[PDB]
């Protein structure tokens, strides 16, 4: 299964965060789906899920303020926060989860169907078959089941008064005093961009090897920015082209910058 | 949340133990999973129901739990394990689910390396959209530690500076990058700029230059 975020990145103070998390063709119908988020450097926390049926389930902390839905013919599901506020701005997964509770019964007892009480105590435990009417018998030990199956890839959602801004792409073109032997670095520079995040590569995906992109900086503007570099062989520059391709989600945008070498 | 270490080392080929405490009615009830989250890529189930490897997962990770606490055992390690580590577990009912507080394992032993410094001057392009950034990139270096300085001629320069918390490379050794905003006419007015870079107490230093290029 490959599971897939789609939403706003960036909600104001006070508004619904709503995201909607389909598929690349897996059916969710039968799947118990589940959403996650994860803020700057705090823990993992559970929002919630809904099952096949439809049945929903929250956090406790947040019943009040959570929406989860289904929708069958779109084989997607919907997650909506209502009055959302900065504690909110975090990366938001959906998942399919294992969700259930098993019962069983204490060593040495037999549930009474088992026990050929398929009626009255037939989920109740019995140290043996003597008597639907047992006195001995116990109730069932409830195991409550939950773990991740599938994980989606996360989409950082912001919430701010700030607007949205698209970022400038500058080149970090390589220069005679700037290569290393055989080798020689070039880059983009991914200017003034809001909200995060920027992912970047290069020639298409073409050119993996050599490749970073580091993490932004924030601004005094409140604008971020970032770097991306690529190691390439030195002989290359005259011949080769190179292109980062960057993605800015937020925006809808995406550049594709020429990395000329000097003639320094 | 239950509690984990925020921290754990180990060196290659030993062995490291991340415990998460919590209580009967989590830990408690007996099924307790486990997640790796890699900077950069999508969180990674492990474990589930205490003990049970998820798909992919080698042998030399294992689950254990006694009581209200469950330990996940990390054998032979190696560079590729580090990571922020999570434990999880249903509280009462299974949609009620709960996070451990994460915990960063660290491996040590590889080998340490001084950093390459490239310093780019402001492009042209920015230039003319009356602009100016010095990005000096700093790469291939361990331990992950440095101080990063910079000057215009031979004076230090606060103003304007960021600079970005060392992270690793895909070869798995750290990168870190710095940034001086100028105006044009700042940049024009010196006759160099450098960025210096301290590691493990020597010092890498590049210089730019308006009339150079
Ligand atoms: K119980």
């Amino acid at each position: 299964v490959q599971l897939r975020e789609s939403g706003p990145s960036l909600v104001k103070p006070s508004q619904t965060l709503s995201l909607t998390c389909t598929t690349s063709g897996f059916s969710l119908s039968d799947k118990t789906v589940g959403w996650v988020r994860q803020a700057p450097g705090r823990a993992l926390e559970w929002l919630g899920s809904i099952d096949s049926s439809g049945t929903t389930g929250y956090n406790s902390d947040l019943k009040f303020r959570l929406q989860i839905t289904k929708y069958n013919s779109e084989n997607q599901v919907s997650l909506s926060l209502i009055g959302a506020t900065t504690a909110d701005s975090a990366t938001y997964y959906c998942t399919t989860v294992h969700q259930q509770t098993r019962k069983s019964c204490p060593g040495g007892y037999t549930f009474g169907y088992d026990c050929g009480f398929h009626g009255w105590g037939s989920d109740d435990c019995y140290p043996d078959c003597s008597d639907i009417l047992n006195s001995d018998v116990v109730g069932p030990i409830d195991t409550h089941e939950f773990h991740v199956d599938a994980w989606g890839q996360g989409l950082l959602v912001t919430v701010s008064s700030a607007s949205t801004k698209g970022p400038s792409v500058f080149p970090l073109a390589p220069s005679s005093k700037s290569t290393s032997g055989g080798t020689a670095a070039l880059g983009c520079l991914v200017k003034d961009y809001f909200p995060e995040p920027v992912t970047v590569s290069w020639n298409s995906g073409a050119l993996t090897s050599g490749v970073h992109t580091f993490p932004a900086v924030l601004q005094s503007s409140g604008l971020y920015s970032l770097s991306s570099v690529v190691t390439v062989p030195s002989s290359s520059l005259g011949t080769q082209t190179y292109i980062c391709n960057v993605n800015h989600k937020p925006s809808n945008t995406k550049v594709d910058k020429k990395v000329e070498p000097k003639s320094c | 949340v239950l509690n984990q270490p925020s921290s754990v080392s180990g060196s290659l080929g030993q062995r490291v133990s991340i415990t998460c405490s919590g209580s009967s009615s989590n830990v408690g009830n007996g099924y307790v999973s486990w997640y790796q989250l890699i900077p950069g890529s999508a969180p990674r189930t492990l474990i589930y129901g205490d003990t049970s490897r998820a798909s992919g997962v080698p042998d030399r990770f294992s689950g254990s739990r006694s009581g209200n606490t469950a330990t996940l055992t990390i054998s032979s390690l190696q560079a590729e394990d580090e990571a922020d580590y999570f434990c999880a577990s249903a509280e009462d009912s299974s949609s009620n689910a709960v996070f451990g507080s994460g915990t960063t394992l660290t491996v040590l032993g590889q080998p340490k390396a001084a950093p390459s410094v490239t310093l780019f001057p402001p492009s042209s392009e920015e230039l003319q959209a009356n602009k100016a950034t010095l990005v000096c990139l700093i790469s291939d270096f361990y331990p992950g530690a440095v101080t990063v300085a910079w000057k215009a001629d031979s004076s230090p320069v606060k103003a304007g500076v960021e600079t970005t918390t060392p992270s690793k490379q895909s070869n798995n050794k750290y990168a870190a990058s710095s940034y001086l905003s100028l105006t044009p006419e700042q940049w024009k007015s010196h006759r160099s700029y450098s960025c210096q870079v301290t590691h493990e107490g020597s010092t890498v230093e590049k210089t730019v230059a308006p009339t150079e290029c």
